[PDB]
């Protein structure tokens, strides 16, 4: 028998089985409703310091593989599931879930009532928690660790996951037939985009490459001055963990960009960051949006899109500057989902146009960003 | 946009009688469509020949037409009703075909009827397999290598091209009707010929084999604003080669990576976009090569289906309801999500935090001569569904709720049978209905997962899970009840193990396992369905049991509860009729102020529609499952008399476990069902009952037979023996012995007793004589030949029985009238399959009424005391599945084989009969040549019939014997040769289409087996034939009438009642 235990800040206990590394894990606890894409989810840097509970009972049905990694490592702090399948069954698999977790040194627990946990988080709101996996899991210790967690509000995590030094990205999207492409050649990409790495997902980069952008991935703290020096065709603000709020450096730099005519586009954290620099305020949601079936209306066109969501903070629509027009809203809760600067070539989306995992409905968000870029090169 | 305003009236095309492949799911959907459109203030007109439908309830729509679903009749309705639009997407294939004929016949144009939900062109683009393939090619999706065929010659050429095995699929058919897998030229020609004739467009698509590939389905929804969503994904347990409907399926998809799932997702949307479905749902099927994820599109159904119903039940998203509204202008974003309190929109993709399993239900045992192997043509007669927090749990629950005597993975072959592995191997390689059970036996026998995979092609992901169960079963067996500690037993329950199964392994009674659970305080919790993996709260109470931590039941303490037990999956003899009764109970008592609880797990039905009851428990209808619910609900009363056999068989145990069963007691029922207790009551009442004996040995019965008299009725399955020699005979191949009442009129009588009075609901006179099961006979209400005198006796006899037995609620009695003498066949102290028919002809909602009675409100109190006799004739006719199982002799007998029924309304019996006949899809014509071939006893009566046919302008043919008798009467038919006689014989003539009518009556195990060719040929060439003289006289009467002459609504019918 391999025990494991999960304890919430409020004292709630969940007893299960250890399916990953031996040890302890602490972080904010969340639930994601994605029936597929667990690997992608686990490898999302945005999940840094969060303990991920999956609502879909059977997690690991397809094992894992490299192409399904959205970053170089597993960023989730811990994984909480209802059931770990006996086997992985998919031509794409290269290593079973449990093995993968152990490899990445992830504390994970299975066999617990994830529905009870979900309903609790929904009703009471997010909560920090601690998973302990080992011979005899100390429930009082776990509760200690959880209660001591500083929490995500006001925590800059973007500076934690970002890249140390700048680098290039010219690799495109995966294909069933060919797999993951060989990185393009610089001369094979018309546009040059500078992307701020706030803990950026690979799919965003790949997709941008798919649309003809050669990329320069820059550390979160990179000054606007340094960027501007590279003569960007466009500036992109990646997704990532924590509160956008405390990221002074980014906001500052962005404001700078906003003085210029360089097109700016941001996704999730980048949306937030954009809104902040534009003088809007960001709030911490009760429980957030974590899943792949979230309806978002494009208010302009009056069309709905099924989207992939992964965020705990939002832009207050009621503090939006007049220079910030609303472009999309959640059909689930009415929360702000998109904005466009009425006076600048800058826009952002709260959701994940790049999906991975999730529906491709929002990818056209990218196209607009290309538009701007094309136009900008016109001038 | 919001609702359309250019449309005020909508005509909905219903599905007609239930058949294999086109079942209950269409009453559920048509009921949801009607309710949705009526909710939105539209004028609802619908046509459906099946009377046992909730959708035809008078109060459900404005103008309800229980008329034959034939374009000419519909034309009448249209003419008369002048609908602004027609919704053809809620009645299976019948609806699709009919809307397209109406269109082709220029009827839609004639009456300016607008086609909503889907356009004629989109329906064709999907139904026409040739067009479908093109469309795919256009959008760059892949389909298997195929060829279109319009003739055999054409067909043979494609075959030559794709090689064997090859799959044959007709255009304009579903449920695999007219199709199959050809493994050779012989099989091939057989199938194609059948398929070519069946196809409304005379077209076949022949494809190369993808047998063994994974099979998937997606349920999609699209609106006029181009918003589109995936409501549900389905992964088939049984691979490609076995029809989705004859397969075990699960939601959601299990083995697709996110990347593959998105491709599939994208493709499904593109399919609908290309076919042109912009305001509704569609089902899209695929095949996936497990080795490389290669995606192939199979087909698409531009309507609601069995899978959309499974899907609605699985996610809690009412697809049909939504789709109805979309048909009239609404967009997804404008509608609200029912289950989440309408706090969220219909424009979203559901997420489920559990596993849904569906297992098909078969009835091979009823089709002795049938090929019982599963193929591309559906042979299932029903289905069960189960929800569990895990697959193991989900699967096991489905198994024990299948109503086949299974408690889970019960063995089929013994461990010490040296021949075991051979049988097991066969059962895995070539799947029959028992395969699921053979799979565990394989693991029990030493077969590996890989071993089993190579034979079945069922994903290892599922296999490894079954094996685990087996191994656990092995431990239980080993440790015995002693090793069943609280920890282990909990693990077991979490895996979905039934007490009954554990009981067997441990070698104890089931109550012992259950005792143990009560001791450990080991009970399940109930989770709720919410479409959103608990991301939002719900106000609906749609639950399932599971062994977890938190319980969401939260029973009320507030009201008086009434529980209603359903019948699980439908089977022959246990259909929709019972469900209908179950629904009515719920609706009635709910309206009266009770808190209604529905317990059932049939995904196809209206009973498992969350709107039908206050609280729905989608559970196995077993003693274990039901006691757990009672345990926490603590109902006031439980009805076990309305879901058929399933709930009836539980009554005693329930009562004894302390369940407050209401209505007719378990014991009373027992009194009636038990041959002995009954013979005793009948005796006591001084009533007439056929001579009977209870033989133990052969020679014993020969003697006793002598006593009783031939012909004899031998009840263990049921046969009729004629002579001593005939008795042995049976005995070989082969116990109640009863004298068979020859040339007797059968009658059904449905009634209600409140212990104070007896209300006669309806006396039905069967067309077919006693000996042809009531369930397979046409019948008339009111009687069309019986005397008022004789009817009164029965009525009196009913009343006697009613009180004697202590009936409280419904009852049905079966009589036989021989020589102006009334004989009692049996008593059914419960709701009978005829209840819905009677309620519709008479206008009295018998089920409702009896429900109220069971609940305490006397007939007098309800004001339902006088027997109704309608001012019209109502005729019920059935539909048999013989076309699905060709190797079977399509002949009537004492065993019920029909799957559905229709109703015919007329000012005259003949007019009623003609409507019912046409409705049953008969191919009868009002001219041509008839073929007479009857048996001895009929020889006398056949002359008049021949004369009748002659009067009608028909030319006659006959076989020797028959020719003799007619000749001696002054009627010279054209002699025709039996098959052993020479040429040409009946067979040849039938095949060349020489006949438009056939009357062929037989009597004797030999005479039957001899004449088998006449019936098989008649069926195959589409010639209406009657296997009873009585049947033939009705058909004859009906020739005088015009089914298309006049149409009447149920509302109007009802209004005619005094
Ligand atoms: N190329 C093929 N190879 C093997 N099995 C096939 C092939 N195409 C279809 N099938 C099987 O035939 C069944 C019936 O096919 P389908 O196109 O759905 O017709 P229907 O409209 O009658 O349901 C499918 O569910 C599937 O299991
Ligand atoms: N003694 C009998 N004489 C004539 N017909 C009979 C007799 N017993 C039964 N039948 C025929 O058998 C059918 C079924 O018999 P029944 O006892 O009612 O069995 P079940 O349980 O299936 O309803 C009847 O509907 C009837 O046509
Ligand atoms: N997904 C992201 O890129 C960031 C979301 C942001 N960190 C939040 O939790 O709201
Ligand atoms: N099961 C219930 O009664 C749940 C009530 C509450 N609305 C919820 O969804 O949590
Ligand atoms: C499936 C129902 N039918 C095909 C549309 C055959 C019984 C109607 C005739
Ligand atoms: N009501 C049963 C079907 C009747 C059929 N035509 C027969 O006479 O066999
Ligand atoms: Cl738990
Ligand atoms: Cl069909
Ligand atoms: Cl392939
Ligand atoms: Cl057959
Ligand atoms: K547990
Ligand atoms: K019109
Ligand atoms: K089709
Ligand atoms: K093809
Ligand atoms: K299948
Ligand atoms: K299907
Ligand atoms: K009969
Ligand atoms: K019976
Ligand atoms: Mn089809
Ligand atoms: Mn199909
Ligand atoms: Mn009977």
């Amino acid at each position: 028998i391999k025990s494991a235990l999960l304890v919430l800040e409020d004292g709630t206990q969940f007893h299960g089985r250890a399916i990953g590394a031996t040890g302890s894990a602490v972080g904010e606890v969340v639930f994601n409703t994605s029936m597929t894409g667990y690997q992608e989810i686990l490898t999302d840097p945005s999940y840094s310091r969060q303990i991920v509970t999956l609502t879909y009972p059977h997690i690991g049905n397809v094992g894992t593989n490299d192409a399904d990694e959205e970053s170089s490592q597993v960023h989730a702090q811990g994984l909480v599931i209802r059931d770990l399948p006996l086997i992985a069954s998919n031509f794409r698999n290269t290593e079973d879930l449990s093995s993968y977790l152990k490899r990445h040194n992830i504390v994970a627990i299975a066999d617990i009532d994830t529905r009870k946990l979900t309903r609790l988080l929904r009703e009471k709101g997010a909560q920090n928690g601690c998973i302990i996996a080992g011979d005899n899991p100390d429930a009082a210790l776990a509760l200690e660790k959880a209660r001591a967690f500083p929490g995500l509000n006001g925590m800059d995590l973007a500076k934690e996951v970002t890249t140390a030094e700048a680098y290039s990205w010219t690799q495109g999207s995966w294909t069933l037939t060919g797999g993951l492409p060989e990185a393009k050649k610089e001369d094979e990409l018309p546009f040059h985009v500078v992307a701020y790495d706030f803990g950026a997902k690979r799919n965003i980069l790949r997709m941008l490459v798919d649309r003809g952008c050669r990329l320069t991935i820059v550390p979160a703290q990179t000054s606007a001055e340094d960027v501007l020096k590279m003569n960007p065709d466009g500036i992109f603000l990646s997704n990532g963990p924590g509160d956008p709020a405390p990221c002074d450096y980014a906001i500052t730099a962005i404001q700078k960009f906003l003085e210029t005519d360089i097109p700016v586009f941001g996704i999730s954290l980048g949306h937030q960051l954009l809104a902040l620099a534009s003088g809007a305020k960001t709030v911490k949601m009760k429980f957030g949006h974590h899943g792949g079936n979230h309806p978002v209306k494009d208010v302009e066109k009056n069309v709905v899109m099924i989207t992939a969501q992964n965020h705990g903070f939002a832009v207050d629509e009621a503090t939006l500057p007049a220079n910030l027009r609303v472009t999309h809203k959640s059909l689930f809760d009415g929360t702000l989902q998109g904005i466009h600067r009425t006076d600048k070539p800058a826009f952002s989306f709260q959701g994940h146009p790049e999906a991975s995992p999730g529906p491709h409905d929002a990818a056209p968000l990218f196209d607009h960003f290309i538009e701007l870029i094309e136009q900008y090169r016109k001038t | 946009m919001p609702k359309r305003t250019d449309i005020k009236s909508i005509l909905i095309l219903g599905a007609g009688p239930i058949v294999i492949g086109q079942a209950c799911e269409f009453d559920y959907s048509g009921a949801q469509a009607c309710k949705a459109l009526r909710e939105e203030g539209y004028r609802v007109i619908l046509v459906n020949s099946n009377p046992a439908t909730i959708m035809t309830d008078p109060e459900m729509a404005d103008a309800t037409y229980i008329e034959p679903i034939h374009w000419e009749v519909v034309r009448k309705i249209i003419e008369k009703e002048r609908p602004d639009a027609v919704l053809p997407t809620m009645g299976g294939q019948t609806a699709l075909n009919c809307a397209l004929e109406l269109e082709r016949q220029g009827v839609l144009e004639e009456f300016g009827v607008t086609m909503i939900g889907a356009t004629a062109d989109a329906i064709d683009k999907a139904e026409d397999r040739r067009r479908f393939d093109v469309a795919m090619k256009k959008i760059g999706l892949e389909t298997a290598r195929s060829g279109i065929a319009h003739t055999m010659e054409e067909a043979l050429a494609v075959a030559a091209d794709v090689g064997f095995p090859c799959i044959i699929r007709p255009s304009f058919t579903m449920g695999g009707s007219g199709g199959g897998i050809a493994y050779n030229r012989e099989e091939f020609e057989e199938i194609c010929a059948r398929g070519l004739d069946l196809s409304p467009t005379k077209e076949l698509l022949i494809d190369e084999s993808l047998i063994g590939w994974k099979e998937y389905e997606m349920e999609v929804v699209r609106d006029k604003n181009d918003n589109c969503i995936i409501v549900c994904s389905i992964e088939n347990f049984d691979a490609m080669g076995i029809h989705t409907g004859d397969s075990i399926t699960v939601a959601p998809a299990q083995t697709l990576t996110d990347k593959e799932y998105q491709i599939m997702r994208n493709a499904s949307m593109a399919v609908l976009r290309e076919i042109g479905v912009e305001t509704g749902g569609s089902n899209v099927q695929f095949a996936v090569n497990p080795k490389n994820g290669r995606l192939i599109v199979i087909e698409m159904n531009p309507r609601v289906s069995r899978s959309s119903a499974l899907a609605s039940k699985a996610t809690g998203f009412p697809i049909a309801k939504v789709a109805a509204k979309l048909a009239v202008g609404y967009t997804l974003d404008e509608l609200m999500n029912d289950i989440t309190g309408g706090r969220t929109p219909a424009s979203f993709e559901p997420s489920i935090d559990y596993v849904v399993t569906k297992i098909p239900r078969f009835n091979f045992e009823k089709f002795a001569g049938a090929n019982d192997r599963l193929t591309t043509q559906m042979k299932s007669v029903g289905e069960v569904m189960a929800i569990g927090r895990t697959q193991q749990e989900s699967l096991q629950k489905a198994l024990r709720g299948l109503e086949v005597g299974a408690t889970g993975f019960d063995p089929k072959v013994s461990l010490d049978d040296p021949e075991a592995l051979t049988k097991i191997r066969r059962e895995l390689k070539d799947a029959g209905a028992d395969r699921i059970w053979y799979i565990a036996d394989a693991f029990r026998a030493g077969l590996s997962v890989d071993g089993v995979f190579n034979l079945t092609n069922i994903d290892r992901w599922f296999l490894v899970q079954i094996e685990e169960l087996v191994r656990l079963e092995e431990k239980v067996a080993e440790v015995g009840i002693t090793g069943l500690n609280a920890d282990f037993l909990r693990q077991l329950k979490r895996k979905g193990f039934a007490d009954a199964r554990l009981a067997k392994l441990a070698g104890v009674r089931e109550a012992e396992i259950r005792k143990l659970r009560d001791q450990y305080d080991l009970h399940p919790v109930y989770k709720r369905v919410d479409t959103c993996a608990a991301e939002f709260a719900t106000d609906t109470a749609y639950m399932y049991s599971t062994y977890e931590e938190e319980c969401e039941a939260n029973p009320s303490t507030d009201r008086e509860k009434i529980m209603v037990l359903g019948g699980g999956p439908n089977r022959i003899g246990q259909g929709i009729e019972f469900d209908y009764c179950c629904v009515h109970a719920s609706l009635a008592l709910r309206e009266d102020g009770y808190e209604t609880i529905m317990v059932n797990c049939n995904p196809e039905t209206v009973s498992t529609d969350y709107d039908t009851s206050d609280r729905l428990y989608f559970e196995p209808v077993t003693l274990e499952d039901v006691l757990e619910i009672v345990r926490i609900e603590k109902p006031k009363g439980v009805i076990v008399q309305y879901g058929g056999q399933t709930p009836l068989k539980l009554a005693r145990a329930l009562e004894a476990a302390g369940v407050p069963v209401i209505g007719t007691s378990p014991d009373a029922i027992d009194r009636a069902e038990d041959r002995e207790r009954f013979q005793h009551a009948v005796e006591r009442l001084k009533l007439k009952q056929p001579a009977n004996a209870t033989v133990t040995a052969i020679e014993m019965a020969v003697e006793k037979a002598k006593e009783i008299g031939y012909p004899l009725v031998v009840r263990p399955a049921m046969e009729i023996v004629y002579d001593e020699a005939d008795l042995r005979r049976y005995f070989q191949t082969a116990v109640l012995l009863d004298h068979f009442l020859d040339d007797a009129v059968e009658v059904d009588v449905d009634a209600i007793c409140d212990g104070e009075m007896v209300l006669i609901g309806g006396i039905m006179e069967h067309i077919e004589q006693a000996g042809v099961h009531s369930g397979d006979s046409a019948c008339s209400l009111p009687a069309y030949t019986l005397s008022q005198e004789i009817q009164d006796v029965m009525r009196q006899q009913v009343q006697k029985l009613a009180f004697e037995l202590q009936v409280r609620g419904l009852m049905n009695v079966q009589f036989a009238v021989k020589n102006n003498e009334v004989y009692l066949i049996e008593v059914n102290p419960r709701a009978a399959r005829t209840v819905p028919f009677v309620s519709k002809a008479t206008g009295v909602p018998l089920a409702k009424v009896a429900a109220r009675v069971m609940a305490g409100k006397s007939l007098a109190e309800q004001g339902v005391t006088k027997e109704v006799i309608p001012p019209y004739y109502s005729v019920k006719e059935v539909v048999l599945p013989f076309n699905k199982f060709p190797g079977v002799d399509p002949l009537l007998g004492p065993e019920m084989r029909s799957t559905g029924e229709v109703m015919g309304v007329g000012r005259t019996f003949a007019e009623a009969f003609a409507k019912a006949q046409l409705g049953s899809n008969s191919t009868m014509k009002k001219h041509g040549r008839a073929l007479l071939s009857v048996r001895e006893g009929d020889k006398e009566r056949v002359v008049d019939l021949a004369a009748k046919l002659l009067k009608q302008g028909f030319e006659l043919d006959a076989t020797h014997g028959t020719a003799i008798v007619l000749g001696e009467a002054g009627i010279n038919p054209r002699l025709v040769n039996k098959v052993h006689e020479g040429r040409p014989h009946i067979q040849d003539r039938i095949k060349n289409g020489e006949y438009t009518y056939i009357i062929n009556t037989t009597s004797g195990r030999r005479a039957i087996e001899d004449s088998r060719v006449i019936r098989r040929s008649a069926l195959q060439y589409k010639v209406h034939y009657d296997t009873t003289l009585n049947g033939g006289f009705a058909t004859a009467m009906a020739l005088n009438a015009d089914a298309t002459e006049k149409v009447i609504s149920v509302q109007e019918m009802h209004a005619q009642i005094k």
